[PDB]
């Protein structure tokens, strides 16, 4: 009669593997705050540390 | 750790009618210690980077 592909054994598949992009959305930018200046670059990195200045 | 003694006594009075008798040898003892000491010291971290050096 026929092969009848209600005979042969059939598989699964699998893809691997992705990222789920998450929600919910996180902009307001830019705005206060942005745009980096300067004396902050003074205040953050080491040595003569914080807390913070004048 | 052991050692041994040095001989003491009298002569005798070499004489007739009687012998003479031999004599003796002792030892002895000696120990020590061991003893073992250590410490230690740390720090942290947050403090390092924050007071200017290390």
């Amino acid at each position: 009669a026929y092969t009848k592909i209600s005979d042969v054994i059939v598989p699964e598949l699998f893809n691997p593997y992705v990222i789920n992009t998450t929600t919910q959305l996180s902009a307001f930018f830019q705005s206060g705050i942005a745009a980096t200046d300067d004396e902050l670059n003074a205040l953050a990195k080491k040595a003569g540390g914080g807390s913070t200045l004048n | 750790m052991p050692y041994w003694n040095d001989l003491d006594g009298d002569s005798q009075v070499l004489n007739d009618t009687d012998d003479l008798v031999p004599q003796k040898i002792n030892a002895g003892q000696d120990k020590a210690v061991l003893i073992l000491r250590g410490n230690a010291w740390s720090s942290h971290d947050l403090a390092a980077t924050l007071s200017g050096s290390d």
